[PDB]
């Protein structure tokens, strides 16, 4: 006899996230082996743990900074760390991030100097947790958490922004300038000056990197801006 | 019976201690917390979408500024105005006057019965109708986004950007009902019932939370933007807590002595 | 538990029908005690 | 083949109160560990069981009544046992029974003096099942269930009033008096006159308390009154 | 994947008496012990098997038959056997009866002598089945089933009509006289004038009682008459 | 037991199908006696 049922009030609704699958209509098709292609991609993390490279105003764009000669007690550089922040806009960290809601995890940095072989100096890098106002002073960033990194044989040097947060994953754009959204800021010191040999260029230049951490995370995605198009 | 009560702690006692009697039999426990709040309940009632959508602006917002007003509704049993979070609840004595009325929601029996001080659970939520044989979609985006807004022209007909997106969008035949659950997916670990700190570092309004809720809901009609009709259209909307949790004892309302 | 009448029959996985917290590597008891 | 089925009568319905759940939408989600917070509440019967203060006139409202001077065989303070009464408005006990539609137990209640310590005398405390018309002077209140309460030492002294019930469980609410709403009356009588040294102050005052006993329970939760509002 | 099945025709259709329940709404609700009530009805035959007083008419109604003095040879009273018939209609047997549509088993009829103790006599009781007339004197009665009943010391006496019918159950109302509705008649004889002593009352008087059989059984309910509220 | 004609499948548990009565810490039988 009929199996007596009654259909609850959520019926004949259509809801695209639904997690199952529908009825088929054409199977029984077989299709070409791909064990040929080699690099299968398993997760997006595996991209976004790429270096690339940043961008700042040359004033009309450029990735590296150009070291000056004057002297000053100003940071030579300084950008706010906030995933949707232009400078990290063209990154793969930042254009992955921007399909998603929260994240988790350290942000790494690194630097490479380009400069001649016979060049000479040091350069101070700091991390200042969120305050009232953004440092401006050598004595006041040697207080937070800082390096020192010396030009020598080696070339490069990585830095890693420490996950410090009030609160478990964090908001990948910032609307208003919650706690949640922005965390500090970063800045790049000139401790002492370059030293070069008569009859050298002035002015070498410096380049910068950006990719994902160890224990980077996301999560939540979340549809994505078309406005590219234009 | 002799005792202290300076000390707070007070044994609570039986018929038996003073007199002759005995205990009576527990009976049933309908008090549990986890089954006590689970059962639906009106939260907010919110017109339907014709075409691309203006998200009202931040509240010092001036005269003269275009948008659109009453078609956004927030999930959370908290105090809200005008689709933003509030503090204080509103009510207008007066509909009378030049200005804009802003639209208030609560949740009068979860402050009616919110005797703790924090709060986690599921939501489930179900929309309905309140016109005749209407056509309408439901649309949601998690908490700590924003809507896009924005039309695409296809055979020079405009078609908003918010049928399309990898966020839940759900549709009904004639006369249907919408239901799906959500999971708790604040930043936060628990939702404050009521809060005594501030989000900015400074210039913030003390008490203020910022992502105490599960999202946001709208509904639309699924047409093209050539075809805006003449006469504004309603629905409700449901929300049943689901698997709830408290963590520490407060106080109850103040019920007023005549 | 809860105000849940099935006790038979679940078809969705537990990780997709409730939300779950990730690790890290009877009578009523009273509130409030003194010494 | 097609598993033939007839749906019942009752399809499409939404009942706000099925006790079932339904189809998932954005599932896969992990959520922060809350290990950390203390103090679970588990059942509202732990708050139902903490004391908390009454309220009386003093003609607009206090928690204490003042032991006059004067001599009257009346009762010195007298409300009725009705959850719905006033004086249990805003005690934990009522406005939470406020939201159900039955009830079982012992009911408690608390004292305590606050007088100077120099102070001493007798109360008594009587409590009256219902009757024609409620008691008026203390011969008659010996006979009822009564004790004897004496200053000293110790500040408080707790009293119990039993179920006595002419049925299982009990309306909350008086729309009307029948004999499964209100239950008689309970009521203080002063046994013996205050004495007092010279240079003191006159007429102390004593404090009330209200709270759940060990047995009570609720049931059959209904909606709330949101009048509190306006 | 969804599985696939057809509703048969009959869907949506509300009937009365389907054999199944349906969906709960405030379920978990524990109720009060009934274990103190005693006498616990679990079939209505129980109820059907008491016997009840009927009636005859005195030309306005009375339960007993007054024995006359006139010598006459036809039945001192006669009535049909069909449960329909007035002088059942208020018998518990009759008034349950016609809330059904068939029945079995014996019925069964008693009678007590409520005269002076010193009086005598003797009576006889006949059951005739269906004939063309029915039957109008003693040389007849005594052919068809009956017994002697005499007055002594035990004051009553049961007398019980046989089933005896052309097909199993038998229609409990008679829209038309078909066998399968009426079953004969039942009368009573005065076999011998009652002796009394000088200076007793004259005309004693006979009560009846009817109830169900042993073997009494109904069948088949069928809705009820609400005539009786006018 | 009644005019119940399933006896293979229950979807609800008892205590939600059914009231109970909390506890507390053949041939028909005949009513009235004589002794």
């Amino acid at each position: 006899g009929p199996i007596p049922t009654a259909p609850r009030e959520n019926s004949l609704m259509f809801l695209s996230t639904l997690p199952d699958d529908t009825v088929p209509a054409y199977g029984n098709v077989r299709t070409p082996p791909v064990n040929y292609l080699p690099g299968e991609i398993t997760d997006l993390l595996q991209l976004a743990r790429i270096p690339t490279l940043m961008a700042f105003e040359r004033v009309t764009y450029v990735p590296y900074v150009a070291v000056p000669t004057q002297f000053d007690d100003r940071p030579l550089i300084s950008f706010p760390i906030t995933l949707s922040d232009p400078v990290y806009q063209n990154t793969l960290v930042g254009a992955i991030s921007s399909n998603f809601a929260n994240y988790r995890g350290c942000i790494q940095i690194t630097l490479t100097f380009c400069g001649p072989m016979m060049a000479r100096g040091k350069f101070l890098l700091s991390y200042s947790p969120p305050n009232g106002t953004q440092p401006q002073t050598l004595s006041e960033a040697m207080q937070c958490t800082y390096s020192i990194w010396d030009i020598g044989l080696n070339s490069s040097w990585t830095f890693v922004v420490p996950y410090i947060s009030p609160s478990d994953y964090r908001e990948t754009r910032a609307i208003t300038n919650s706690v949640y959204s922005a965390d500090g800021w970063f800045s790049l010191h000139k401790l002492t000056k370059i030293t070069l040999p008569p009859d050298c260029p002035q002015s070498p230049c410096i380049l910068f990197f950006a990719s994902a951490g160890e224990d980077y995370t996301l999560r939540l995605p979340v549809d994505c801006n078309p406005s590219y198009v234009f | 019976s002799t005792d202290n009560a300076e000390t707070g702690v007070i044994e609570a006692g039986n018929t038996d201690t003073d007199f002759s009697g005995e205990l009576a039999a527990p009976g049933s426990n309908h008090t549990n917390v986890k089954f006590l709040f689970d059962r639906s309940r009106l939260l907010n009632v919110i017109k339907v979408l014709e075409k691309d959508a203006v998200f009202p602006r931040p509240f010092p917002t001036q005269e003269g500024a275009q948008q659109d007003d009453g078609y956004f509704c927030l999930l959370t049993p908290r105090p809200t105005v005008a689709s933003r979070p509030a503090t204080r609840f509103g009510l207008y004595a007066n509909p009378s006057g030049s200005g804009v009325l802003a639209n208030t929601s609560l949740d009068f029996n979860f402050y009616s019965l919110a005797c703790f001080t924090y709060f986690r659970s599921d939501l489930e939520v179900t929309v309905v109708s309140l016109e005749p044989d209407l056509e309408f979609a439901v649309g949601w985006f998690p908490s700590g986004s924003e809507y896009q807004a924005s039309s695409f022209v296809y055979d020079q007909l405009h078609v908003p950007f918010h049928f399309t997106g990898r966020t839940p969008r759900a549709f009904a035949s004639k006369g249907g009902k919408v239901s799906f659950v959500l999971p708790w997916n604040s930043v936060s670990s628990v939702l404050p019932v009521r809060w005594g700190g501030a989000s900015k570092l400074s210039s913030a309004t003390r008490g203020l939370p910022a992502h105490a809720d599960w999202g946001t809901i709208y509904a639309f009609v699924p047409r093209p933007n050539e075809k805006k009709s003449t006469a504004v259209k309603h629905v409700a909307v449901y929300i049943r807590y689901k698997n709830a949790r408290a963590w520490c004892p407060s106080m109850l309302p103040f019920r007023s002595y005549k | 538990r809860g105000n849940n009448g099935n006790m038979t029959f679940n078809y969705y996985a537990n990780t997709y029908q409730n939300s779950v917290d990730f690790s890290t590597s009877g009578i009523l008891n009273p509130l409030g005690y003194l010494k």
